[PDB]
RNA sequence: UGAGCCUUGAUGUGUAGGAUAGGUGGGAGGCUUUGAAGUGUGGACGCCAGUCUGCAUGGAGCCGACCUUGAAAUACCACC
RNA sequence: AGGCGGCCCCCUGGACGAAGACUGACGCUCAGGUGCGAAAGCGUGGGGAGCAAACAGGAUUAGAUACCCUGGUAGUCCACGCCGUAAACGAUGUCGACUUGGAGGUUGUGCCCUUGAGGCGUGGCUUCCGGAGCUAACGCGUUAAGUCGACCGCCUGGGGAGUACGGCCGCAAGGUUAAAACUCAAAUGAAUUGACGGGGGCCCGCACAAGCGGUGGAGCAUGUGGUUUAAUUCGAUGCAAC
RNA sequence: CGCGGGGUGGAGCAGCCUGGUAGCUCGUCGGGCUCAUAACCCGAAGGUCGUCGGUUCAAAUCCGGCCCCCGCAACCA
């Protein structure tokens, strides 16, 4: 049902949690998986291996939709920056676009203050 | 850094290229800079320090 | 040592078969220095396993060890306040030793009437993967697996 | 895009086991040119065993108590 | 000066320079006086995304009115005003003059055939190292803290106290000017040897790790302490007394 | 009293939803681990599955009475 040949794969690589989300060419989701939603908390949450695992899980989930070719959207810097992509490659999706959509502000919005440790 | 995969090219190589592109951009560094707000004074001080370091 | 990396002392093989591993096992078993008793116990254990399995005394020893030895072992790093118990690749030299130690511990724990008999039983359990040492190995592996995340 | 229903097609692994046996009554043969074995398979389900077909190819056979089972043929079936 | 960074237009200040032309001391500083003056704040009116005092909850914590997280009002933004303080700091008043230098950078400009980005030199502007010199040294150092001149401003031990009281200014917050009594023998400044750092780098020890056995729990030996005794000889007291 | 849903390890919730089937959140102890309370895993004790009978090979799972908790509207001399 509602099968697709190729779709976008958003990886939200952050300092806290890596998010893997597989969506349509235009922007309609099918299945997502998170490193925190794989059975990992705190120190295990922000991890390349965990990210990889999450990616694998996502791939497993989306295999019902008949996806063959793949494109990946990269958002933010995290521990799972390339590990995630490696995972999906291993899972067997013929990667075409390694898109980077990192949210760099052009000096507008005020950031929060420094963490004094 | 929007990166496309060429024909007759491995995945690892593509990944490496992407990494290089990222490095060239300095996106991660920018994010780090913007992670927490910097007071202008502090930034200026840092710049001065960097300049000092440059002189060897 | 902070400075010294030295080649370890030569340990002579077992009198009955010709095995360094067996000797090492005996040493591990032995405390206070009573080697001849320990050796005898080991021999007895081997005999019972042979009587049970109907196989070679050393080969059986080996596969039991194989069944109880892990590939990955956790190690504390202590960088922050929270535990950073990083898993590390274990060398084939000390892995064996660790397995032997585990076996010994299991034997100690066991409540059969002869110590030789106890360890024979442990060996048997290892062969059929159901004993205490094997269980310990399993969770060690699980612990490593959980935190294999770190490098 | 939900609600039923006259209706017509799917659906039923306790382990014994030919393997995805719901039961209760009529039967030892029903089906076939309102086209039988075997072959490429689309889509499904799925216990991954296999289970229901759509369409093409092929043109004269698959099944039945079987050995099993607390229950027997999906050899024909109605009440559902 | 405070400051000011998307872009584009309008209005406009100033600087700097090059050839030249002209005025002819028109110069300098500045008590009082006037204007400008980050931030926060204050005032009406707006505007309000984020951020974020206060504030709330969570943690953390011995406690946690904090640091940390989630949130979140004033404020941060404009409009015309007030405020008039900042470590407004080059901690160096302002101007003018002179004295071996370099590496540069920045911003121009004029000749020589630019015979090529370039070359000759040669003027303005800013940064670092540093000679003479100077200083308490640190250091500053043709942008002086050097050698002189002018002119001001301000200091005269610390604290009390840049506070009181009074004035003047302020819507208010307060600002400004500015004491005294009493009190202390120091108060500092630079640098030096040290030590120390929950600074940095190096190395090392059974220091950790990895391991092997303990003690600590029991009884016994012993020694101390504590209590007790007529007397419990006295000393030993982190390691380095038991 | 009429009707509807529930009695599930120490507690609550899935398994009923059309027989072939004890899982979830903790709680408790032990082990590993940390300076650790904790976080985290491994292992275990802990349930006439309201009660009882019936159909059946097979029920906590279908039904019947009975008991308890709740919800429901209802009148209440
Ligand atoms: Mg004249
Ligand atoms: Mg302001
Ligand atoms: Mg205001
Ligand atoms: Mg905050
Ligand atoms: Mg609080
Ligand atoms: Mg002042
Ligand atoms: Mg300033
Ligand atoms: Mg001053
Ligand atoms: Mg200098
Ligand atoms: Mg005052
Ligand atoms: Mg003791």
């Amino acid at each position: 049902r509602k099968q697709v040949s190729d779709g976008v794969a958003h990886i939200h690589a952050s300092f806290n949690n890596t998010i893997v989300t597989i969506t349509d060419r235009q922007g309609n989701a099918l299945g997502w998986a998170t490193a925190g939603g794989s059975g990992f908390r705190g120190s295990r949450k922000s991890t390349p291996f965990a990210a990889q695992v999450a990616a694998e899980r996502c791939a497993d989930a989306v295999k019902e939709y008949g996806i063959k070719n793949l494109e990946v959207m990269v958002k933010g810097p995290g521990p799972g920056r390339e590990s995630t992509i490696r995972a999906l490659n291993a899972a067997g999706f013929r990667i075409t676009n390694i898109t980077d959509v990192t949210p760099i502000p052009h000096n507008g919005c005020r950031p929060p203050k420094k963490r004094r440790v | 850094p929007v990166i496309k995969v060429r024909e007759n090219e491995p995945f690892d190589v593509a990944l490496r290229r992407f990494k290089r592109s990222c490095e060239k951009a300095g996106v991660l560094a920018e994010v780090r800079r913007r992670e927490f707000y910097e007071k202008p004074t502090t930034e200026r001080k840092r710049a001065k320090a960097s300049a000092v370091k440059r002189h060897a | 040592p902070r400075r010294r990396v030295i080649g370890q002392r030569k340990i002579l093989p077992d009198p009955k078969f010709g095995s360094e591993l067996l000797a090492k096992f005996v040493n591990i078993l032995m405390v206070d220095g009573k080697k001849s008793t320990a050796e005898s116990i080991v021999y007895s254990a081997l005999e019972t396993l042979a009587q049970r399995s109907g196989k070679s005394e050393l080969e059986a020893f080996e596969v039991a060890l194989e069944n109880v030895r892990p590939t990955v072992e956790v190690k504390s790093r202590r960088v922050g306040g929270s535990t950073y118990q990083v898993p590390v690749e274990v060398r084939p030299v000390r892995r064996n030793a660790l397995a032997m130690r585990w076996i010994v511990e299991a034997a100690r724990k066991r409540g059969d009437k002869s110590m030789a008999l106890r360890l024979a039983n442990e060996l048997s359990d290892a062969a059929e993967n159901k004993g205490t040492a094997v269980k310990k190995r399993e969770d060690v592996h699980r612990m490593a697996e959980a935190n294999k995340a770190f490098a």
